């Protein structure tokens, strides 16, 4: 019998509380019984247990020693897998991070983590670990191990494959037979559920032939203990093609027989095919779709006849029921205008089901893009027959575009420009652009502000402006003395529900003063009408012009910031209007397109392309700012500001309101004082610019998002050029009137946008050969 | 999260007083309705303590050993 | 003054049989499978209840059915009655 | 990538003393083209007439005399669902005299009697040419690992004794041999699975097992087996999956009892004198004694064949890379002297007609004498 | 993240968590529970790092860190305490943001943070109408029921804007069977009575103009 039972070092229990805890006491014979209770109630801990019970006479020291706790939280030597894997595999397999960590617990938990990793279907060499035990009870494993992969050394086999040639089969797959890298567009990787799809693949295959007996197929999957004998091996057993004629009906459902009839309208003679009748009963299946029936059910069974090779058909269509929609719930408008994602919904809560609807909303949403995830589940009453609820998870994205400078001129005082265009701005729906050059000679103004809503009709509008100061002065003047103000707004109606045709207001002045020695100014003058001097810039002019802007558009894209297969328009077109100081006609078009060519879609094409072209109404011309400029931008990129086009000359001007000495040169009173070629780009009054570009998520970047990175490599071909042109002022000067001057670039693109940060880097190759190409091979946007 | 700002108030306004109590609906002879059918009952047997974003927000700390 | 215009419409959908059905009396229960379990309806006040069915094409034309309907506290099908369209 | 693992190769060929440096090397190739298709096919000495063959719907008998190509055909269909319909070629290789059954890996299966001709009926059977054909007592024996097991008739077939044994998930590449004996044959197995069929009925007179495969506890992946167990006296001693020693010894049926050691690979006996490689590639000899054990080695582990031969009382043990090592009067001296090929050896070396028969991992053959 | 013993980092994570440099307090009572999940030193230092994940704005830390511990011990004389944390950080969770700061236009979005913090902080109150927090969460409630009236008033509003008249009426019946204490109530009722119109509800429409002259103050 016992008379003392003594504890210490437990820091957490009483030495009473253990004595009690455990249902052996003092005062009660302690037998080997009573030992091996002690230590199965140690056992029945589950988070700490250590086995130490002593009993030599009349006293129990039970040793409950702890060792633990040991954090096992080190994971060092990760390069596939995610050390929360790890703690997983260990937990759940019951190795969870309470522990004892017994001493041969370390090899043990080493090897069955290493056994783990084979199980993916891999290796690894290595599972070792430092211990930490840190000096009051606490203890970690600096767990280094190092990985052994291999992953895809495939070798293919099916037998019974006798309608069909392996390979043709091969193609579609997932898993496919050690191609070159060069062939790659999706994902190959094993698993063994990988290849559960690609055999249903192919079950799913045959049974769109419409050989209606096939099931039969083994699990033989060659392995060689050497890590790459990764071969595989299958049997079939094919079936039965029909033609098809013979159906029967039960509508099992509110009577719409007409509708579904003539929706199933198949020909009796045709030939079998399982695909056509998937179609027939997804068609019927969306014929109700107006019709409410949350939860209908359908067995279109065929009965195949031989000794005529005939499948008759048999169906049986039950319906759910009428009216439900309770409540519009979202979730995920954590400082959103939800308002605004109810002005999506076009729909009546409060009223019965029409799927094509719900679809609708959720479908176009999401074509607002700018959110991630597709939501349209539909949870009805807890307590009550119908009456559902669809609630919507998106995951959204923000919105933020500022522009940043500091200086940076020696001459200039720091200059102050930003292009700040905050769109659907966080508190409305409704977006803005202001854009302002404040650089030591230019008062630059823009003025671009959006409602996309004054109307449920969902008017789009917005007032777009400018007062610019752009002097380009030298100190004042023969210095292109320039005041333009201009204005215009917008308004918002597509009716197809995706295609619009625009119409809009607005005006420009333009004050002008100082010219300067490019002829194609007197060339637009003259043709006005207005004679100004030529070796001299002494002529000053102004405009009131009162603009209106008819245009169109359609689009569809099928995501948001990386939309994808877009098809999308913005067409736009011009005419001059009774009262207005200017006078001529443009039209343009543009187009780009996605194409992905991966269905995971990790890979995706582009064909873009864009349009330009300037005229005059009877007499009069398209002034220049009005004429196309290009390069370095996302329209051509490799070079500087506005380079694609044809350049400029000056005339003999020695006195142009003092045509400055050891300035404004070639032509000027110091240097070249003649006629003068001058190394300038211009542009032209007609212009099409069209690339090409492949999204390109590499495997060595960590692919751990599909939103912040989108990778391609871009094709161009360039040339920008005037249409009313001649050579008999440009014979002794470059002549542009055709298209000719081919220019060209190439090279990678580079985005990840970080919430507040964008590093874009994009080096590029102009690999193209034309004159006065004044290059630039490192162009970072923002 | 402040800008020499934010100790004894919350980020923007505090409607905690100016909460509407109970302005009840007196109905009409016969003319009742459903007083309530939420959890939204408090007892108006609290306070007055620690009324608004002015208090003991701290975590109230617990003795050592 | 758009030349055209979409068509909005809300629940209760009817037939003529789906009136022709019911009779006075007929529970609630009954009424209800026959119908539907309803939604126009009086939360407080006597056991009265509405049928109305509305749908407007392109400018032209309107349909109301508004059948009014009455039970009593138990729940009994009386003095019930439907304007068709207005 | 894939390629930067640091696991213990080949270690290197050692000090190449022989007073018997390789005397012949008659040469002589198809030229295919065997390649890295895994399997264990060879040339067979049928009355120093070797009928030989490739990876490509080949065949020529040769002759075991510096080899004559003589019955030079295609093997291949060139109609129905492809031009040449591309033979691949895993299906053992055996005749008798004449009587060249042969399967394919594509479950097909010929057993050209190069005696009467071009006869070759065609065999589509369940699973697919894996294994060494043989034949007990005029019927031809069947293991495929398909987990049935077929049998047919010589220069007829017709299905029977067609047994169905167990097969794993995980599909390993195992396949076996059978050892034919007292009205039956003894096959080897891939799951510690044995239970040797009596072909009665195709009659196992047997269920015990030998408890070690993977499949749960999947273990190290060097423990590659011969999976045939061979016939003496009445005794059969056997490689059983993962490294196992042992004497299950059938007595006129079958009565089992465990002599366990680890690190299979491939055996062979003479008597009492057994002989063998362990599966980390070390070679040991010894005797049936329990798991009594002869014949330390350390250095040539992780070389890339490990498939030994002796004639004339020297056992020779090849890599690939050509390299070939010459073993005796055996110890003390083991050594290794050759380099004989680049497309290096990985099947069955084979000693016959007081000859010696290998396949190069390419190129027929290059018939290297003492 | 030292390892010094528990009364020393324990005492710097405390006077660091009263200097506000609660992210450098969480860092070192991270590192004393990461150290040690047992002792009552752990215990404190899960309620003071619940504290300074509200407070340095961990609230999801906060939250994870406080469903962990009331499932360490969901009773203790704290459990007002932690009831009233927990309304609180569903509160931060609903409405802490730039115009959450501003204050303009606000009281419209994801009330499921707001529904959290009513279930905790009401039924706590009445669980607990026994602390010093007690009237707190009173205000909050009260505060927040008319602060969701806002909400769904707002909703129904834009709803009947749509021309949608009759799921708007619901809504009304639900939270008026719901709640009948916000002023967006009565501010409600009008509405109603034009919905009525819209259809040519007369019987109701009247009864209703009746009712609110009863309550319209």
């Amino acid at each position: 019998v016992v008379k003392d039972i003594h504890f210490e070092g437990l820091q957490r229990v009483a030495v009473g509380a253990a004595l009690l805890s455990m249902p052996v006491r003092t005062g009660d014979t302690v037998n080997d019984e009573d030992i091996s209770n002690t230590i199965r109630a140690l056992f029945a801990t589950g988070n700490f247990e250590d086995v130490r019970v002593l009993r030599d006479g009349d006293t129990l020291l039970v040793q409950v020693k702890e060792r633990p706790t040991i954090a096992s939280i080190t994971f060092s030597g990760n390069k596939s897998v995610k050390d929360d894997m790890l703690k997983q595999n260990l937990e759940a397999s019951g190795v969870r991070v309470g522990e004892s960590l017994d001493r041969t617990t370390i090899a043990d938990i080493e090897k069955g983590l290493e056994d783990f990793y084979y199980s993916v279907g891999k290796y690894s060499a290595s599972v070792k670990a430092v211990v930490t035990p840190l000096p009051r009870n606490r203890v970690d494993l600096k767990l280094v191990f190092q990985e052994g992969v291999s992953a895809e050394i495939q070798q293919i086999n099916i037998v019974g494959n006798h309608a069909f040639t392996t390979d043709e089969l091969i193609s579609h797959f997932q898993l496919r037979d050690e191609v070159p890298w060069w062939n790659v567009v999706g994902d190959r990787k094993y698993q063994k559920q990988k290849l559960a799809g690609d055999l249903e693949t192919l079950r799913s295959y045959y049974l769109d032939r419409g050989y209606a007996r096939f099931n039969i197929d083994s699990t033989q999957v060659s392995l060689t203990p050497d890590k790459k004998g990764i071969y595989v091996t299958v049997n079939i057993t094919e079936g039965d093609q029909y033609k098809l004629s013979g159906v029967e009906v039960s509508g099992n459902l509110a009577g719409h027989s007409a509708e579904i009839e003539q929706l199933t309208k198949i020909e009796p003679g045709e030939l079998y095919n399982g695909t056509k009748v998937t179609k027939m009963e997804d068609d019927i299946k969306k014929l109700l779709g107006r019709y409410g029936y949350a939860y209908p059910r359908v067995q279109s069974m065929p009965e195949i006849n031989d000794a005529d090779k005939t499948v008759k058909l048999r169906v049986n269509v039950d319906a759910g029921n009428r009216f439900y929609v309770r409540k519009i719930r979202f979730e995920g408008n954590d400082t959103s205008k939800d308002a605004v994602l109810r002005r999506e919904m076009r729909q009546m809560e409060g009223a019965w089901l029409g799927s094509d609807l719900v679809d609708q909303g959720k479908e176009r949403l999401n074509r607002l893009g700018f959110f991630e995830t597709v939501d349209t589940d539909t949870q009805r009453v807890p307590g009550s027959p119908d009456q559902v609820d669809v609630v919507y998870k998106v995951k959204e994205r923000n919105t933020g575009s500022f522009n940043f400078g500091i200086g940076y001129g020696t001459e200039s005082g720091v200059s102050f420009q930003a292009g700040v265009q905050q769109d659907n701005w966080l508190g409305t729906g409704y977006a803005v652009g202001i854009n302002g050059t404040k650089n030591d000679y230019q008062t630059y103004a823009e003025l671009s502000v959006t409602n996309p809503y004054f109307t449920v009709d969902g008017v789009s509008l917005g007032g777009r402006l400018f007062y610019n100061d752009f002097q380009a002065d030298d100190a004042d003047l023969s210095d292109y003395t320039n005041k333009s103000y201009g204005t215009d707004v917008t308004l918002g109606f597509p009716i197809n529900e995706y295609n619009s045709l625009r119409a809009g207001l607005g005006y420009v002045h333009n004050s002008l003063s100082n010219m300067q020695p490019q002829v194609a100014m007197w060339r637009y003058l003259y043709s006005m009408g207005e004679h100004p001097s030529t070796s001299d810039q002494d002529n000053s002019f102004k405009t009131d012009d009162f603009t209106f802007n008819y245009g169109w558009t359609y689009n569809k894209l099928d995501r948001g910031y990386f939309p994808t297969d877009g098809s999308r328009v913005n067409l736009t077109g011009k005419v001059t209007i009774p009262g207005s100081d200017n006078e001529y006609y443009k039209v343009t078009l543009d187009t780009a397109t996605y194409v992905p060519i991966d269905d995971d879609h990790k890979w995706v094409v582009l064909g873009r392309t864009r349009w330009g072209y300037g005229d005059g109404l009877g007499g009069k011309e398209m002034p220049f700012y009005e004429n196309f400029y290009a390069g370095g931008s996302s329209t051509v990129r490799g070079f500087q500001s506005n380079t694609i086009g044809p350049k400029a000359v000056y005339f003999p001007h020695q006195a142009s309101n003092y045509d400055p000495d050891y300035d404004y040169e070639c032509a000027t009173q110091d240097g070249a004082k003649d006629l003068c070629k001058s190394d300038d780009a211009v542009g032209g009054n007609a212009m099409a610019v069209a690339s090409l570009e492949f999204i390109t998520p590499t495997p060595f970047i960590s692919d751990k998002y599909a939103n912040s990175v989108r990778t391609s490599f871009f094709w161009d071909m360039g040339t920008v050029w005037d249409t009313n042109w001649d050579s008999s002022q440009y014979s002794g000067y470059p002549d542009y009137s055709d298209p000719s001057n081919i220019r060209m670039s190439a090279g990678i693109a580079l985005q990840w946008m970080s919430p507040l940060g964008p590093l874009v880097f994009s080096y590029a190759q102009p690999f193209k050969k034309y004159d006065g190409d004044k290059a630039e091979q490192f162009q970072f946007n923002i | 999260s402040s800008d020499s700002r934010y100790k004894r108030q919350v980020s923007g306004d505090e409607a905690y007083l100016e909460a509407a109590p109970l302005a009840e609906l007196h109905a009409p002879a016969g003319m009742i309705l459903p007083v309530t059918s939420g959890d939204y009952a408090i007892p108006v047997t609290n306070g007055s303590g620690a009324v608004g974003k002015a208090l003991d927000i701290r975590p109230p700390a617990q003795p050592l050993a | 003054r758009v030349v055209y215009r979409p068509d909005i419409n809300q629940g209760n959908y009817l037939t003529a049989n789906d009136v022709s059905k019911i009779r006075v009396g007929m529970t609630q229960q009954q009424v209800a499978y026959a119908l539907g379990t309803p939604l126009m309806s009086d939360p407080f006040g006597t056991n009265t209840w509405f049928y109305v069915f509305r749908q407007q094409p392109g400018h032209e034309g309107v349909t109301q059915q508004t059948l009014t309907l009455t039970f009593n506290s138990s729940g009994v099908l009386t003095n019930i009655d439907n304007k068709p369209a207005l | 990538f894939n390629s930067e693992e640091d696991v213990v190769k080949m270690s290197p060929l050692p000090t190449v003393e022989n007073q018997f440096t390789p005397t012949t090397a008659w040469s002589t190739s198809v030229g295919s083209g065997i390649g890295n298709f895994y399997s264990n096919l060879h040339p067979a000495l049928a009355d120093n007439v070797v009928y030989a063959a490739d990876r490509a719907g080949l065949v020529k008998a040769l002759n075991a005399d510096d080899g004559k190509e003589i019955w030079s055909v295609s093997l291949a269909e060139k109609d129905g669902w492809f031009s040449k319909e591309p033979a691949l070629l895993s299906g053992g290789v055996t005749v008798s005299g004449g009587h060249v059954y042969i399967g394919s890996e594509k479950a097909q299966v010929y057993a050209l009697n190069t005696s009467d001709g071009t006869v070759a009926w065609q065999t589509k059977v369940a699973g697919e040419a894996l294994s060494r054909p043989v034949v007990s007592d005029g019927l031809v024996l069947i293991h495929t690992s398909n987990g049935q097991l077929q049998a047919l008739n010589e220069a007829d077939g017709a299905v029977k004794w067609t047994v169905n044994l167990d097969m794993p998930s995980l599909s390993l590449r195992g396949e076996s041999a059978p050892t034919t004996a007292f009205g039956a044959a003894v096959v080897g197995g891939d799951n510690g699975r044995v239970s040797a069929v009596l072909m009665e009925q195709g009659q196992m007179i047997w269920q015990q097992r030998i408890s070690q495969a993977t499949g749960s506890t999947e273990i190290d992946r060097l423990s590659d087996v011969d999976t045939t167990p061979v016939v003496v006296n009445g005794v059969v001693f056997a490689l059983a999956y993962n490294g196992n020693l042992t004497a299950l010894d059938l007595r006129s049926g079958q009565i089992m009892w465990k002599r366990e050691l680890g690190s299979v690979n491939d055996f062979i006996v003479d008597g009492n004198r057994i002989y063998l490689v362990d599966q980390n590639d070390r070679v040991m000899a010894l005797t049936i004694d329990g798991g009594v054990t002869l014949w330390t080695q350390s250095d040539l582990l992780h070389r890339l064949l490990t498939s030994p031969v002796l004639y004339n009382g020297n056992l020779v043990v090849g890599d690939s890379e050509g390299y070939l090592h010459w073993i005796n009067v055996e110890d003390g001296r083991f050594v290794a002297q050759q380099k004989v090929d680049s497309s290096g050896f990985q099947t069955e070396p084979v000693a016959a007609d007081g000859k010696l028969l290998i396949q190069a991992k390419d190129g027929t053959v290059y018939s290297i004498t003492r | 993240v030292p390892d010094n013993p528990p009364n020393e980092i324990y005492a710097t994570a405390q006077q660091k968590l009263q200097d506000g440099n609660w992210r450098q307090a969480i860092t070192q009572l991270e590192a004393l529970d990461n150290r040690y999940p047992f002792g009552p030193y752990s215990q404190q230092v899960q309620l003071d790092l619940i504290y300074a994940y509200y407070k340095n704005a961990d609230l999801p830390l906060a939250q994870a860190a406080i469903d962990r511990f009331i499932r360490l011990n969901p009773t203790h004389p704290n459990i007002d305490y932690v009831m009233y944390m927990r309304g609180l950080t569903n509160m931060a969770l609903d409405d802490s943001a730039l115009q959450g700061f501003f204050g303009v236009d606000r009281s419209d979005r994801d009330p499921q943070h707001a529904r959290a913090a009513f279930s905790d902080f009401s039924k706590l109150v009445r669980g607990y109408p026994n602390s010093q927090y007690t009237t707190d969460a009173t205000k909050r409630l009260v505060f927040l029921k008319d602060r969701l009236a806002k909400y769904e008033y707002s909703v129904a509003e834009y709803y009947t804007e749509r021309g949608a008249w009759v799921a708007v009426v619901n809504r009304v019946e639900g939270m008026l069977r719901d709640y009948p204490d916000t002023q967006a109530t009565r501010d409600a009722l009008p509405l109603m009575e034009n919905a009525y119109r819209q259809m040519q509800m007369n019987a109701q429409a009247e009864k209703v103009a009746k009712i609110i002259a009863a309550n319209s103050s």
